[PDB]
RNA sequence: AUAAUAGUAAAGAUGAAAUAAUAAUAAUAAUUAUAAGACUAAUAUAUGUGAAAAUAUUAAUUAAAUAUUAACUGACAUUGAGGGAUUAAAACUAGAGUAGCGAAACGGAUUCGAUACCCGUGUAGUUCUAGUAGUAAACUAUGAAUACAAUUAUUUAUAAUAUAUAUAUAAAUAAUAAAUGAAAAUGAAAGUAUUCCACCUGAAGAGUACGUUAGCAAUAAUGAAACUCAAAACAAUAGACG
């Protein structure tokens, strides 16, 4: 059924992931822990599809919400710098795109 | 392609090469 | 470089302590002191360094303080020891076998 | 001509069905797969199994390593 | 009855424990057949062949074109030495 | 006299196999076709061969 | 995880090879069966040459005492004995490697499974049946 | 059991040999040679031993250098091979 | 308690590169009083035999016989350099304790070095030689050898 | 620490046979009579 | 590379010599002692694994991967614009290291000349950590997926009929029938069909100019038009030439 399979692989995520935080380097690793969150998308929107009950129950049990079930994730370097993966940063914005942010800093009354 | 296109790919871009490397100065100045 | 609060450096220029001492048969007889001769941050004479580490606060006398390689990141490598005539040659960040 | 080396055929252990990998402990065994500088023979003198003989290898290997030869 | 002593009844052993594989003992009549010998075995570990290689550095991508080049010239020669067998017992089969 | 062509269905099997499992669903040898083994030349055997050999 | 470690003990003492054989076995097996570790086996291979001549200690050493340990220990525990063995100056050489357990709990050492016996069971059953 | 594989060709436009080594046999001659060379090291140059060996090299010698060369044959494998490949490759049929 | 050195055995070398041959003379020596005195250990002993200390006695290459630049590669001038190593060695006459004769890579005097070897001016040093080796030396690993010769 | 000692006294005492794989031994069946005992 | 022991007058390279190192310690060669950088011998087929780039000295920790059976689920699948991640060698930014090889440079050679092919000294680079960039003949010059179609040989895995290796099913490789094709040839496809994505519309101009985007930079992506012409291109055939 689509909830223990989400189970299942919530279960490898979590712990592949660890791996991956411990080992930063490896990358075929981080390929596949893409992929199996991919597979789990995949298989909940499923379950969204046929039994709405069960699935609000599943991803409010694992910790996942809506969205972040329905929308694309790609496990983009942006993921890693928002959330935190590693701890430092690893894109880095163009003085464009930094100014711009740094102008839309408005910092309005309100 | 055969060797002869090639060929003159390659000289065309040899050529490129040499123009750019020679316009270093000119594309500094009025690149500032 | 690797200091760090809660860190145990200990100093043997007096000679091995009586703890070690009295541990001879488990201590000396294994030669464990491997274990504590080559460690950061302790200071040993040079006599019980073995050859090739790299140490710094080096003196030139017996009783004598360090004098050589005391700034940011220097360092000194020992590369000989003569018993016979009581010098060791110490490899010099200057570059410089004294 | 047609002088076999069945005597070999029926002595070497190896394709018996034994894992190599084991005997990387025994020197000896792996001794009479190696020439006289240690060199591994090639599939065609030992006439091995591919897997056996990729097994052999590993084992006459590690034996190096551990210092055995 | 110390040390030593039994160390002198024991060297020749130490001493043929290490050998390189490459020891040889020559014949006191003729010395043609040793190093005849000594030569064919110098081949069969190819150590003259692989020191002409080792002179020089080839780029990884020609040797193993080059070791690819030999692999198949031998499996010709060997499927050729199989037909020329067949061949040779038809004909004397009557073939 | 084998017959060729004739795929044992998992109903006309109803009891349990020599470990004790039940059969209750075709597996990956039934979903493959067998056009080739109809076309395929018989081959031939028998009994007196092993008494001969 | 299964463990099995060659070990290559120098002998100093050629009147008492076995002795300092005997000391180290004793001090890293008592450090494996305090660390939550068990010990499977011990057997010796015996008092052999090594193929060259190994300079180890500061000493050119020829010949050692090669002995067998089987025993079960964390991932962290195996690794720091393997770092007690390199570091330790009374064995000159040493190599660790794990044994399946995936199939069957119960697998003899190395040497063993290359004879008939495939397990310690077997030798035991063997030793009662032959005495 | 598990003997090395049998390894096929592709098909070829023939199958011959290039310098075929066909049997055949010293004059012997410089055999006879030989052995008076051999008796002359051993027991002395012209020692009465090796007299008969030069009497047989006088023999072999007074006609031809070589002596009497005959029995020179050709190996004909390369008209069999010819012959026969198109039977004995096994190549799939049209 | 005090040296006492003597000499054992015999070793000759012989390099052939191509460009030159390289022929060296040495003697082996060793120690008898060194194991009477005590103080030493079973492995100094060994580690003493194992590795016997050897003294050069006579060394030349085709340059001392006359050849000059691009004539010390060639079969004549190492058969005698070959030659003259074994007379050296028949008048300084140490063929009384036999001989060991390794190897070394090809080049081209390893032919001329083999015949006079078993030559008949040879014939009569072959009588005190009775092990052979070749340590023609090789590279497991890499030093990165020079590159292709476009000639 | 006690079965330590006693198996290493058993293992390492000079009475104790060794191993030293010299040479070939030429010489299962106990393991099966003892599994046809168990389950017949 | 340094040091020692003996030990001589030459050693090194080249088709042949000199540039650099020798009887000023006295080399080269041999045997020993110390340090360092780099690389990984047969095995060996890169076989094989990996999405590609890559990947073979050994052991360990973590993660992934195969076939059969049982059960479970229930069309949850394929492709995938845009987007995201990884991406050889060279190159660049900091910090360590630099044995050997080695752009550039300086010398020695051959030639009429030689800005080269050969030889010497050899800086960047080549090596490790953290990064930037995202390019190759990045090639099977062949995107992924599904159903199907006639043979042979060799390996690999599965199944007990066995009596002790015969019998059936899958995959890879190699040679083919039919088919396709301009032919060379492909031959679980470059055949018979279906679905999805990327790309092409004569040569030269030109992946150039301009603009924009991104990079510390070298640069990468996107990307025209004007002038000229009846050219331009592939497979195969027969010579001539080497
Ligand atoms: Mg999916
Ligand atoms: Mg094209
Ligand atoms: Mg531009
Ligand atoms: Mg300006
Ligand atoms: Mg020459
Ligand atoms: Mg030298
Ligand atoms: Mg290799
Ligand atoms: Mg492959
Ligand atoms: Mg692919
Ligand atoms: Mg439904
Ligand atoms: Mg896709
Ligand atoms: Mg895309
Ligand atoms: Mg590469
Ligand atoms: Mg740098
Ligand atoms: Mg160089
Ligand atoms: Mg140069
Ligand atoms: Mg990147
Ligand atoms: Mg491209
Ligand atoms: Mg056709
Ligand atoms: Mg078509
Ligand atoms: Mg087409
Ligand atoms: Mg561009
Ligand atoms: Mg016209
Ligand atoms: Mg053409
Ligand atoms: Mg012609």
């Amino acid at each position: 059924s689509s909830e223990v399979q989400a189970a299942c692989m919530t279960v490898r995520i979590q712990n592949m992931a660890n791996h991956i935080k411990e080992h930063r380097k490896d990358f075929a690793n981080t390929r596949n822990l893409r992929i199996l969150v991919q597979q789990r998308q995949a298989i909940l929107r499923y379950l969204k599809r046929d039994n709405p009950e069960k699935y609000y129950w599943t991803i409010q049990k694992l910790g996942l919400n809506d969205a972040a079930i329905t929308d694309e994730f790609n496990m983009d370097r942006r993921y890693m710098q928002d959330y935190e993966f590693f701890g430092d940063k690893i894109l880095i914005r163009d003085s464009k795109k930094v100014a711009n942010q740094k102008r839309k800093e408005i910092r309005k009354q309100k | 392609d055969s060797v002869m296109r090639k060929r003159k790919k390659k000289m065309k871009k040899h050529k490129l090469r040499k123009r750019r490397k020679r316009e270093k100065a000119e594309r500094r100045k009025l690149s500032q | 470089d690797g200091l760090r609060p809660g860190d145990v450096v200990e100093s043997f220029r007096r000679g091995i302590p009586q703890t070690l001492l009295n541990e001879m048969g488990g201590k000396v007889d294994p030669a464990i002191l491997s274990v504590k001769t080559t460690q950061r941050g302790n200071c040993l004479p040079i006599s019980m360094i073995p050859i090739g580490t790299i140490i710094h606060n080096v003196g030139i006398t017996p009783v004598g303080p360090g004098k050589f390689c005391r700034s940011a990141g220097t360092y000194a490598r020992v590369l000989a020891k003569l018993p016979e005539k009581k010098k060791a040659i110490v490899r010099l960040q200057s570059g410089e076998h004294r | 001509k047609y002088q076999a080396n069945k005597n070999s055929n029926r002595n070497d252990i190896m394709k018996s069905g034994a894992n190599p990998l084991e005997f990387y402990a025994r020197p000896r065994i792996l001794s009479r797969y190696v020439t006289s500088t240690g060199r591994i023979q090639h599939r065609d003198i030992t006439g091995l199994s591919a897997k056996n003989q990729r097994r052999l290898s590993k084992a006459i290997r590690r034996c190096q390593a551990i210092g055995l030869m | 009855l110390s040390e030593a002593e039994i160390a002198r009844s024991s060297v020749e052993n130490a001493q043929m424990r290490f050998n390189s594989g490459k020891s040889i003992i020559v014949n006191k009549n003729n010395p043609a057949e040793s190093f005849k010998r000594l030569n064919r075995i110098m081949f069969e570990n190819n150590i003259p062949g692989d020191k002409r290689s080792q002179r020089f550095y080839m780029k990884p991508g020609k040797v193993a074109e080059l070791k690819r080049s030999q692999r198949h010239r031998k499996e010709f020669m060997m499927g050729f030495k199989r037909l020329i067998e067949i061949v040779k017992d038809a004909k004397r089969k009557g073939y | 006299g084998h017959i060729i062509g004739k795929l044992v269905d998992v109903t006309e099997q109803p009891h349990a196999n020599n470990k004790g499992l039940y059969k209750t669903r075709p597996n990956s040898s039934d979903k493959r076709v067998g056009v080739k083994r109809l076309y395929r030349p018989p081959k031939l055997t028998y009994v007196e061969d092993r008494l001969r050999s | 995880m299964l463990y099995e470690l060659i070990g290559l003990v120098r002998i100093t003492n050629s009147n008492a090879p076995k002795l300092e054989a005997k000391e180290l076995s004793s001090t890293i097996g008592k450090l494996i069966i305090q660390n939550r570790g068990v010990v499977r086996d011990i057997v010796p291979m015996g008092i052999r040459y090594l193929p060259k001549i190994m300079k180890k200690d500061q000493e050119k050493h020829f010949r050692a005492y090669h002995f067998l340990m089987l025993f079960d220990s964390s991932a962290a525990v195996q690794s720091e004995i393997l770092r007690t063995l390199k570091k330790d100056p009374r064995v000159i050489r040493s190599s660790i490697v794990k044994v399946d357990l995936d199939k069957q709990l119960d697998r003899a050492s190395s040497l063993h499974r290359s004879l008939g016996k495939k397990s310690i069971l077997e030798l035991v059953n063997e030793d009662y049946q032959s005495i | 059991s598990g003997k090395p594989p049998v390894y096929r060709l592709p098909p070829l436009p023939r199958l011959k040999v290039k310098k075929p080594i066909i049997r055949q046999e010293a004059n012997k001659c410089l055999v006879l040679m030989s052995n008076l060379l051999q008796c002359w090291s051993s027991y002395g140059h012209m020692s009465p031993k090796c007299a008969g060996l030069v009497t047989e090299l006088k023999s072999c010698t007074s006609e031809s250098a070589l002596g009497k060369r005959n029995n020179v044959q050709k190996s004909n494998i390369n008209y069999h091979a010819a012959r026969l490949y198109d039977r004995i490759n096994g190549k799939p049929h049209d | 308690y005090k040296p006492k050195e003597e000499v054992v055995k015999y070793i000759l070398h012989g390099k052939f590169t191509k460009n030159n041959t390289h022929l060296t003379f040495s003697s082996v020596v060793e120690d008898k009083n060194f194991h009477k005195n005590k103080g030493l250990t079973y492995n100094d002993t060994m580690l003493y035999y194992l590795n016997l200390p050897q003294k050069v006695k006579i060394s030349l290459s085709t340059g001392c016989l006359g050849f000059r630049k691009a004539a010390r590669g060639e079969y004549e001038a190492a058969f005698q350099t070959s030659g003259r190593m074994f007379e050296l060695i028949k008048e300084k006459n140490m063929l009384n304790k036999d001989i060991e004769v390794v190897m070394d890579d090809f080049g081209k005097g390893r032919a001329a070095f083999i015949s006079a070897l078993v030559g008949k001016e040879g014939a009569s040093v072959v009588k005190k030689v009775v092990k052979i080796s070749d340590a023609t030396k090789l590279k497991f690993g890499g030093v990165r050898s020079p590159k292709m010769r476009r000639l | 620490e006690s079965q330590l000692l006693k198996k290493i006294d058993k293992v390492f005492n000079d009475e104790t046979e060794e191993f030293t794989d010299a040479y070939d031994v030429t010489s299962g069946n106990t393991t099966l009579q003892t599994q046809i005992n168990n389950a017949i």
